[PDB]
């Protein structure tokens, strides 16, 4: 669980057989997702 | 998808430079008309029935 | 509009001879070049297809390697440099010209040859 | 692959008989044929594109087909200048090497 109450609490997790993601909300503070291996300029 | 990076063959830490246990993945086909059969480029294509 | 051969003689075996035509008419960059080989009594093999400016070469089974060709383009000259020379390499050379960027087709007029014996 | 020819080719002044070159699978089939014919003495010189029309102009007292793997010219009014020999030329696309193969050896008589 993580939650904003300068709150801030964002970081990389490991993705192993799928995942799970729930959001508990009134105001719509997320936007989307970005996700991959490297960010290195030539994985995508 | 698309990489670059060199690879290591063996068990020696090595960046930029190519060479022994530095090799490049990418290598090239050569076509000429006069080759034999078997080393024709064969156009193929594939379908993804469900 | 035209291509005349090169003189040249009877050769020791084993040694390195020197053939080349002119090239002369039209536009050169987008024109292919064939070179084939004729024996006497027999029926011709076909010997190399060239394509001028950048060079391009190829070459027959029973040709690949022992033999070397260069070509340019402001002089002008085809040369091949003959090696390993058997009784089989006795017989006439012909340089060609072909459609023009493709290798498929009928054949521009050859010139007058080269005999070359050993 | 080889492209057998007959050895000769026998003829008479004034008759029309026909000129052949058997080849195999993916020879004759696949791309078309050439026919060459070679005067003593002179440079070879091209007579017929592929066999449905004539390249700049020649009477068309001589015809050429192509009839499964094989290629066939039928020449008629025959002369004492045309004995020559007959040669035909095709892309052979065969194992270990696709070069410009040509037939065998036939004579005019």
């Amino acid at each position: 669980w993580f939650h904003v109450i300068k709150r801030f609490d964002n970081p990389v997790l490991p993705f192993n057989d799928g995942v799970y993601f729930a959001s508990i909300e009134k105001s719509n503070i997320i936007r989307g997702w970005i996700f991959g291996t490297t960010l290195d300029s030539k994985t995508q | 998808d698309i990489s670059t990076e060199i690879y290591q063959a063996g068990n020696k830490p090595c960046n930029g430079v190519a060479g022994f246990n530095c090799y490049f993945p990418l290598r090239s086909y050569s076509f000429r008309p006069t080759y034999g059969v078997g080393h024709q480029p064969y156009r193929v294509v594939v379908l993804s029935f469900e | 509009v035209q291509l005349v051969q090169s003189g040249a003689e009877v050769k020791k075996p084993g040694a390195s001879v020197k053939v080349s035509c002119k090239a002369s008419g039209y536009t050169f960059s987008s024109y292919y070049i064939h070179w084939v080989r004729q024996a006497p009594g027999q029926g011709p093999e076909w010997m190399a297809i060239i394509n001028p400016g950048d060079g391009g070469a190829s070459y027959a089974q029973k040709f690949q390697g022992r033999v070397t060709l260069t070509r340019d383009t402001s002089t002008s000259t085809l040369y091949m440099e003959l090696s390993s020379l058997r009784s089989e390499d006795t017989a006439v050379y012909y340089c060609a010209r072909a459609e023009g960027s493709s290798w498929l087709g009928w054949f521009d007029p050859w010139g007058q040859g080269t005999l070359v014996t050993v | 692959s080889v492209l057998t020819q007959p050895p000769s080719a026998s003829g008479t002044p004034g008759q029309r008989v026909t000129i052949s070159c058997s080849g195999s699978s993916s020879n004759i089939g696949s791309n078309y044929v050439y026919w060459y014919q070679q005067l003593p003495g002179t440079a070879p010189k091209l007579l017929i594109y592929r066999n449905n029309q004539r390249p700049s102009g020649v009477p068309d007292r001589f015809s050429g087909s192509r009839s499964g793997t094989s290629a066939s010219l039928a020449i008629s009014g025959l002369r004492s200048e045309d004995e020559a020999d007959y040669y035909c030329a095709a892309w052979d696309d065969g194992l270990s090497g696709s070069g410009w193969v040509f037939g065998g050896g036939t004579k005019l008589t």
